RNA sequence: CGGCCCCCUGGACGAAGACUGACGCUCAGGUGCGAAAGCGUGGGGAGCAAACAGGAUUAGAUACCCUGGUAGUCCACGCCGUAAACGAUGUCGACUUGGAGGUUGUGCCCUUGAGGCGUGGCUUCCGGAGCUAACGCGUUAAGUCGACCGCCUGGGGAGUAC
């Protein structure tokens, strides 16, 4: 039950923070493709986006850090 | 009318808590001196019983073999497990030139004239089986004609 | 004899799901509707007719038919079919080596018969309660197993089967001895052991009944002849 | 890889029809150019072994093509090797 | 001939996949198993509990016709998913009928809110609606005679996840689950959910528009460990459950049943 | 790479026989066609049919007698690795005359017996039984 | 697993919640994993072995299930 | 071969077309790449840790366990050329029943929805015929064949001596 297949997105955006936030943990970790049911191709992209965000301090690497 | 030859009898063991329980295997083969052959492999605590069992086995599940007179119809290979066997038809007078288990099966089958070598393994049980297979597969001229949609004179 | 329309109504044309099929049943299959295999009734019917004819012929020479169906849905029905044409049957689990090992099973049959006699003809009663109970239980067991085949005497001259994959042991036994086999064979089943294959729905009850009934009729006809 | 425009240019020059592209000579030229390009890369990056494998393969292919040309038609081959400046 | 080919496309034309065409004739009844034949490869093993109406006893003898459902084929041997869901489509059609004249009228009787909306029951089934839907104003049916007779006037429906809150009394008055997972959230919002499969540690009740709930084994009852959930509740049944916990991230809404 | 077309054809035929295939198709060649014809004559196949202009496909139609296959055995003898040429006296007898040996001679491809009759030997293509 | 006790929330409940959070995180498990160095090979082996086991559980057992026990 | 980014760069696959026209397959010698450890010169050195030291354990404990700990692991440029370098399965091509997946394209179809019907590439598991000493392999063959190469000929002595 993938979101990105239905939406039909060409590429996942690191700037689209809200969307990312659904796929990240309360502890900051990226959520598995088993749980979200994201398609494999998209999942990787999502992960990449998240990573990018983390570099730009848009998303946090973890809950504890400060 | 049926002739029956006990090829081999072998003592086989099973280890148990006490020690070794021994038993006997009898390999026999029976035939009517014509196409019909059948081998039987019987097992029992005593030899004679085992032999009897083997004979019984043999007597059912026989198999027919097309024999051109006293000999085979063409050279035939037969394989089974280790034992791979070649047997070749031969002129009247030559006798059964074949070794061991193989000979016995031939004799009962009512082949009188063969040139037969057992390559590979010569484990009696396997070799007899191989021989049987060879005999079975061997097709006659008439049969071949039937298969091919021809007369016997067309094939020669 | 049996029409195509009737068969269709029954649900003969339906088969099993596509993932459970046997590719040896690819000739008898027509297509796949809703991911479920459809048996070709054009190829089935003539075969069925032939089988029926064969059965009739067998009957005519005083042949013994054995009706096998241990599905538990069509156990009631097969027995009924058997009884209509006064033939023998195995509606509960086929005893491994019923036919191949007849001589042992002949003893069992005899025992059963004896038990029955004791129950009915003796009218002795006066038996220790536990022992009596045990005896009764034994009788029940025997009846369930060998009730249809108690009057068979020897081996049957033909073997009608409701499912080939389910009764493969029986089929195998029939092949070893060389008894003609008349199997109803769904798409999942293997037709190679069967002599007179009948491509049709083993599972559906109505279809099974239909299959039985025609066969029974043919047997009766043969007997009459 | 070789840029599209460059490739096109190469094809036009060596190819008779210019739409042809698959002419032996054209192919050779294409290979050669690529090889030349990669020389610069490999001077810089001596440990890039994986990449160099591809280059080697390309070279081999080119050689094969040349050989083929030679047996078929000698003059053409000679011309080609003059144009490209291939020692053999 | 092509008689059969044409007959095949004919029979394709005169059936469909869902429980739509009321076709299976009940051809054997035995407690506790009904069985039909809707022109499928095999007969359904129907429960008796998809067919007793509103007080516990059976309603349909031999020959009677209800459609079932489909799109799932062969678990080993057999054919269907249950006809009772069939019924849900009919209910949906009646609810939809409202749209035409902007007023669906039956009877709705809603005594109380498991999760903030009185429960309304139509015919056999009972549904849960959001808190406003029960009353047109602030009237509140707590002062009304218990389990009172009105109808239902619809207040709110969730359109994906099936929750419908309907309007008792006042006759005169006339990606996708996981972003905004804050609706049934706040601590203990009770829900009505059908269980799906009980995995010997769990029960998997999950209804609210493409989510997954567990109610695992620890609550379920008021005994902890010796319980074995197959004994204690059901298979395929709409129950009392509420959230107790949502993680919108590692989609594990952990519902409960001891409440 | 494809090195021996005749051999390949033979293999295909064998596989068809094994797998109870009605007809066996392959890319056509003149030699192959000839072989097929020979087979037909000798009665190991039902019929052969070449079809196409640019790249034609030979289609043999295999034969089955009493369930089992007709072509009991079919081996190449000459092969690209190691060629076999026989003189008319040295020509073989497959299955003691019951099978046939396809032999390519100066006067076209023919069965061994035919070749013998003619009075000429040649390259031994395949034994068929 | 950062948590804040809600207004008029019991202590025990809070503790339970915290525990749950921890479990979700898989923090303890992670710690256990990083206690000692696992050779890459060993890691690989475990993963594949585990996968195999899972597969066995899924399919073979399902096949078994089809047939009744008594 | 595993954070993220950029620059240079090799291969794979699909979609249609268009072109070249057997240019192919395999390969003794030859050439290159080739884990870890190891070597050389120059850097670096957190953690880990051969060696080493102490503390235990023990009959002993030149080990396992504990506390420390140096080469080394890291980088640059050279050398080494071996591993259960394994799928213990040479490369290339053709042919022979099926099922359940994964991954990555792509054509059509009302995408009426996460779908429906195909068609390509790579890939995991199960299993048929056949094969196999059996175990098992089974369209990714260990089946049926062809082309080329490599290699084996009882165990030890020995992959050692010269």
């Amino acid at each position: 039950f993938c979101r990105f297949t239905a939406e039909g997105v060409q590429e996942i955006d690191y700037k689209d923070i809200a969307t990312l936030k659904n796929y990240i943990t309360e502890s900051g970790k990226i959520v598995p493709s088993r749980i979200t049911g994201t398609r494999a191709k998209y999942q990787r992209q999502l992960a990449r986006a998240i990573k990018r965000a983390r570099y730009l301090s848009l998303l946090p690497y973890t809950d504890r850090h400060q | 009318e049926l002739q029956e030859k006990l090829i081999a009898v072998n003592r086989v063991s099973k280890t148990v808590k006490g020690g070794r329980i021994f038993s006997f295997t009898a390999l026999t083969v029976v035939g009517d001196g014509n196409g019909r052959v059948g081998f039987g492999y019987g097992k029992a605590r005593e030899v004679p019983a085992a032999i009897q069992k083997a004979m019984e086995k043999a007597r059912r599940n026989m198999i027919n073999v097309a024999l051109n007179n006293g000999t085979l119809q063409h050279p035939v290979k037969g394989v089974h497990t280790g034992s791979r066997v070649f047997m070749q038809p031969a002129s009247e007078g030559t006798g059964i030139i074949a070794g061991g288990a193989m000979r016995a099966v031939l004799e009962v089958a009512g082949v009188h004239n063969v040139l037969a070598k057992a390559y590979g393994s010569t484990n009696p049980i396997n070799v007899v089986r191989a021989t049987i297979d060879g005999l079975e597969n061997m097709n006659s001229p008439e049969m071949v004609a039937a298969k091919r949609g021809k007369s016997v004179e067309e094939i020669l | 004899t049996v029409s195509m329309r009737d068969m269709l109504k029954a649900g003969v044309h339906f088969g099993h799901q596509t993932r459970y099929w046997n590719p040896k049943m690819k000739p008898f299959i027509f297509g796949a509707r809703n991911k479920v295999h459809i048996i070709n009734l054009e190829k089935t019917v003539p075969m069925f007719n032939e089988a029926l004819a064969e059965l009739n012929k067998i009957a005519s020479r005083k042949g013994k038919i054995l009706f096998v169906g241990t599905k538990r849905a069509a156990s009631e029905a097969v027995k009924d079919a058997a009884l209509s044409c006064d033939q023998f049957f195995v509606n509960h689990r086929w005893l491994g080596g019923m036919l191949t090992n007849w001589k042992t099973v002949r003893q069992s049959i005899k025992r059963l018969k004896d038990l029955e006699t004791q129950s009915q003809d003796g009218t002795f009663d006066k038996l220790t309660k536990k022992e009596a109970l045990m005896r009764t239980r034994e009788l029940e067991k025997l009846e369930n197993s060998l009730g249809g085949i108690k009057d068979m005497g020897g081996l049957p001259d033909a073997l009608f089967v409701i499912d080939a994959d389910h009764e493969h042991i029986a089929i195998k036994e029939a092949n070893n001895l060389g008894i003609p086999v008349f199997a109803i064979v769904d798409t999942n089943s293997d037709p190679d052991g069967v002599d007179f294959v009948i491509p049709g729905n083993d599972d559906a009850i109505r279809a099974v009944t239909l299959y039985l009934g025609a066969v029974a009729a043919t047997v009766r006809e043969g007997r009459s002849q | 890889s070789l840029s599209t425009e460059a490739t096109a240019k190469i094809v036009s020059e060596f190819g008779r029809d210019a739409n042809d592209t698959g002419s032996t000579e054209v192919q050779v030229a294409l290979l050669t150019a690529q090889i030349n390009h990669l020389q610069g890369h490999f001077a810089e990056h001596k440990k890039d072994h994986h990449s160099r494998r591809g280059l080697l393969r390309m070279v081999s292919q080119r050689r094969k093509l040349l050989d083929y040309l030679k047996r078929k038609d000698v003059a053409r081959y000679t011309q080609l090797i003059e144009r490209l400046g291939l020692r053999r | 001939e092509s008689f059969a080919q044409l007959f095949e496309e004919s029979l394709k034309e005169i059936e469909t996949r869902p429980g739509s065409i009321v076709r299976g004739v009940v051809v054997a009844i035995d407690k506790d198993v009904v069985l039909v034949d809707a022109g499928l490869k095999s007969e359904s093993a129907i429960p008796a509990e998809q067919f007793k109406n509103a007080q516990g006893e059976l309603e349909i003898q031999v020959g009677d016709e209800v459609d079932v459902a489909l799109d799932a084929v062969e678990d080993g041997f057999g054919e269907t998913l249950l006809s009772r869901e069939k019924a849900k489509r009919h209910e949906a059609w009646i609810t939809l009928e409202k749209a035409y004249e902007d007023a669906e009228t039956v009877t709705g009787v809603i005594n109380g809110k498991v999760k903030g909306g009185f429960t309304v029951e139509l015919n056999g089934i009972r549904a849960f609606l959001p808190g406003s839907l029960v009353d047109v104003r602030p009237v509140r049916d707590t002062l009304h005679l218990e389990g009172k007779e009105l109808e239902f006037k619809v207040i709110k429906l969730d359109q994906k996840r099936n929750n419908v809150v309907v309007s008792r009394r006042a006759v005169i008055e006339s990606e996708d689950p996981w972003v905004a997972i804050a609706k049934r959230y706040p601590e203990g919002t009770k829900l009505t959910g059908r269980v799906t499969n009980l995995t010997d540690y769990g029960c998997f009740v999950e209804i609210e528009e493409g989510v997954e709930g567990l109610v695992h084994v620890s609550e379920m009852d008021w005994t902890n460990k010796n319980i074995h959930p197959s004994k204690v509740v059901n298979v395929g049944d709409v129950v009392e459950v509420m959230v107790l916990d949502i993680d919108e991230e590692r989609r594990r809404i952990s519902l409960g049943l001891k409440q | 790479s494809m090195q021996d077309p005749i051999a390949d054809m033979l293999t295909r035929i064998r596989n068809g026989q094994a797998a109870n295939k009605a007809a066996v198709t392959m890319p056509s060649s003149k030699l192959k066609v000839a072989i097929a014809n020979v087979l037909k004559e000798e009665g190991f196949i039902e019929d052969f049919k070449v079809e196409g202009d640019t790249k034609p496909e030979l289609e043999l139609t295999l034969k089955y007698f009493q369930g089992k296959a007709v072509v009991e055995s079919i081996q190449r003898v000459s092969r690209p690795g190691l060629r076999i040429y026989k003189r008319k006296d040295e020509l073989p007898k497959v299955m003691a005359g019951l099978g046939i040996a396809v032999v390519s001679t100066s006067k076209g491809v023919m069965t061994d017996r035919a070749a013998r009759q003619a009075g000429l030997g040649g390259e031994i293509i395949c034994y068929v039984a | 697993p950062v948590i804040k006790v809600r207004e008029n929330e019991p202590f025990d409940v809070a503790l339970r919640r915290f525990k749950r959070s921890c479990e979700k995180a898989g923090v303890l498990a992670e710690v256990r994993r990083r206690e000692f160095y696992e050779k890459p090979t060993t890691e690989r082996k475990r993963a594949k072995a585990s996968a195999v086991k899972r597969h066995a559980k899924k399919l073979a057992r399902e096949n078994a299930r089809r047939t009744r026990l008594y």
